[PDB]
C-alpha cells in the first residue's frame, strides 16, 4: 500500500485542485447575483423618484 | 476495425470499461460516460499519465493505447444552475444542462427532496412544464426560477 | 508512507473544507435569488403604478 499510497496521492492533489476551481466559480456567481440585485435596487428609486415626480406634478392643482 | 477497450475509473474505486477509437475526441469519450453513468461533461475532468486532456483532442494527440487506463476526477458542480421555489417557501439548487427533459428535473428533484416526480408539477413564465420537452424548449437558462406544485 | 498517510488526509481535508466552503457561497445565491424574486415583485407594481399615475396626468391635464 504505497503505490497505491502515492498513486491515491497524486490523484488526490488533482481533486483539491478542481474544488477550489468550482469554489470560487460560485464565488465568483454570488458576487454577480449581488451587483445584480443592488442594480434591481437602482431601478426602484428609478420608479419611485418618478412616481413622486409625477405625483408632486399633478397635486400642485389646488 | 479501429476500435479498441477503455478503462475509467472514479476516485473512489467504481471502475467502468468503454469500447472507443483513437478517433474519439475527449469530449467524445466524456459523453460516452454519461451514456453509461449519467455523468455530464462539465462535472468530469479526465487525467491519463498526470496530464488534464484537453476536450477537443484526441486518444492519438495524448498516445493512448489499447485498454490504458485512465483517471476520472468529479466536479462539485457543472455550468448551469437553476432554483426551484416551494409554495411553503423554499428554494432549492439544481445541477442542470439545457438538454434535460422536464422529466430529468424531476428525477432529481425526487434525489434532493424526495417527492415523486408523479406528483410535481413544474410552472416556468405561468405555464405548466411538459415532461418531455427541455429546458431549452421553454427558454430556460442558468440561474432562472421554477415553481414547484403538487397534485395527484 | 507514514508521510504519504499525513500528506494524503491533509488533501481530503481541504477537499473536505473546500466542498462546505462551495455550499456556504451555493445557499448563498439561494437567498439571494430570493432577495431578488422579493424585489422583481416590488418593482413591477411600480412600473404599472407609473403608467397608472401617468394616464391621470394627461387625462387630468385636460
Amino acid at each position: 500500500r504505497k503505490q497505491e499510497l502515492v498513486t491515491q496521492n497524486e490523484l488526490l492533489k488533482q481533486q483539491v485542485k478542481i474544488f477550489e476551481e468550482d469554489f470560487q466559480r460560485e464565488r465568483s456567481d454570488r458576487e454577480r447575483m449581488n451587483e445584480e440585485k443592488e442594480e434591481l435596487k437602482k431601478q426602484v428609486e428609478k420608479l419611485q423618484a418618478q412616481v413622486t415626480l409625477t405625483n408632486a406634478q399633478l397635486k400642485t392643482l389646488k | 476495425g479501429s476500435g479498441m477497450q477503455i478503462f475509467v475509473k472514479t476516485l473512489t474505486g467504481k471502475t467502468i470499461t468503454l469500447e472507443v477509437e483513437p478517433s474519439d475526441t475527449i469530449e467524445n469519450v466524456k459523453a460516452k460516460i454519461q451514456d453509461k453513468e449519467g455523468i455530464p461533461p462539465d462535472q468530469q475532468r479526465l487525467i491519463f499519465a498526470g496530464k488534464q486532456l484537453e476536450d477537443g483532442r484526441t486518444l492519438s494527440d495524448y498516445n493512448i493505447q489499447k485498454e490504458s487506463t485512465l483517471h476520472l476526477v468529479l466536479r462539485l458542480r457543472g455550468g448551469m444552475q437553476i432554483f426551484v421555489k416551494t409554495l411553503t417557501g423554499k428554494t432549492i439548487t439544481l445541477e442542470v444542462e439545457p438538454s434535460d427533459t422536464i422529466e430529468n428535473v424531476k428525477a432529481k428533484i425526487q434525489d434532493k427532496e424526495g417527492i415523486p416526480p408523479d406528483q410535481q408539477r413544474l410552472i416556468f413564465a405561468g405555464k405548466q412544464l411538459e415532461d418531455g420537452r427541455t429546458l431549452s424548449d421553454y427558454n430556460i437558462q442558468k440561474e432562472s426560477t421554477l415553481h414547484l406544485v403538487l397534485r395527484l
